């Protein structure tokens, strides 16, 4: 599981 | 006559300068995707605090478990993201909020406090929920803390759900637990070293009276006073505005290195009163850390 | 409603831009 950031 | 030490003093009002829970803080409620969770709101920085996990392959500061393994296994930290968010060292967090001025020049616990709170769960636009972080101070690293909660050790449950519980640990001491709300100026208006020949008081009539109903509990030396003024200090968990302290309980303590005493109160104090062989300590205080001389008062 | 512990999410935004 690798968790990805958005704006 | 007028009281001399109010200014001096000021930072030792821990209801109003933190005004929340210390052993527990649980102070305000936020909101994620329709559901309210309770959340760390105090003001203060608590130097010394991090969480027992029981019967632990890791400490808290090791990234929560993934999957079906969340809350059961890990720690409490936030998973690796790509970017990586954290940890993040203090050189990588001036450099993350370089564009930002308002941010990138901010002291480093403040920071750390900023750097967890720009995370937002779930990306839910409308969540005002805020992380609270971990600060190393020796290492200079910022640790966002995925997980919120501070105690779980109910005698019910303590493959399930883990057991922990706040404390401030001999391997905890350069550790700096924040929340949310951590202020600008918290070096100003909070406490952070002990006050060494010095004894807290309260100014009546001209004059800094002795606390005149203390707890006395027996401590080997200043560290382990400070342990006991922690586990006793505000908190918004019944031990194991609903159950919110708002600051309020035994977050003072007087220890007499002589007597080995911790004389733990729960009202504010006003004064100092020199005895040399007294440390004035408070849960939110560095467990070690001590300023050397008595305060010269104008 | 409240509950007592946060789900472990799959992504994450930013309050950084403003």
């Amino acid at each position: 599981e690798f968790l990805p950031l958005f704006s | 006559m007028g009281n001399p030490w109010t200014e001096y003093m000021a930072k030792y009002d821990i209801e109003e300068v933190h005004g929340s829970g210390i052993r527990v803080d649980l102070g305000e409620d936020a909101e994620v995707a329709g559901t309210q969770y309770r959340l760390p709101s105090g003001k203060c920085p608590v130097f010394g605090k991090g969480i027992i996990i029981e019967n632990s392959k890791t400490t808290f500061l090791t990234p929560v478990a993934t999957g079906n393994q969340y809350l059961k296994d890990g720690g409490f930290a936030f998973p690796p993201t790509e970017p990586l968010m954290s940890p993040m060292t203090l050189d990588e967090m001036r450099h993350f909020y370089k564009d930002n001025k308002y941010v990138k020049n901010l002291d480093e616990l403040t920071l750390c406090s900023r750097h967890a709170g720009n995370m937002i769960p779930d990306n839910d636009k409308n969540s005002n929920y805020k992380y609270p972080a971990v600060y190393d101070d020796k290492d200079k690293k910022c640790h966002i803390l995925y997980i919120a909660a501070q105690e779980n050790n109910g005698p019910r449950y303590c493959n399930s759900m883990f057991c922990f519980r706040p404390a401030k640990d001999i391997s905890f001491q350069n550790y700096v637990y924040l929340s949310k709300n951590v202020v600008d100026n918290w070096e100003k208006v909070c406490p952070r070293k002990n006050l060494q020949n010095a004894k807290f008081g309260l100014w009546v009539d001209g004059n800094c009276e002795d606390i005149p109903h203390v707890n006395e509990f027996p401590a080997i030396d200043l560290f382990e006073c400070n342990k006991l003024v922690f586990e006793l200090s505000a908190s918004d968990q019944p031990k194991q505005d609903r159950y919110k302290s708002h600051g309020k309980g035994y977050n003072w303590g007087n220890y007499n290195t002589e007597t080995q005493k911790c004389e733990i109160f729960n009202v504010k104090p006003t004064c100092l009163i020199n005895d040399k062989s007294y440390i004035a300590t408070t849960a939110l205080s560095h467990p070690i850390e001590v300023e050397n001389n008595f305060p010269s008062v104008p």
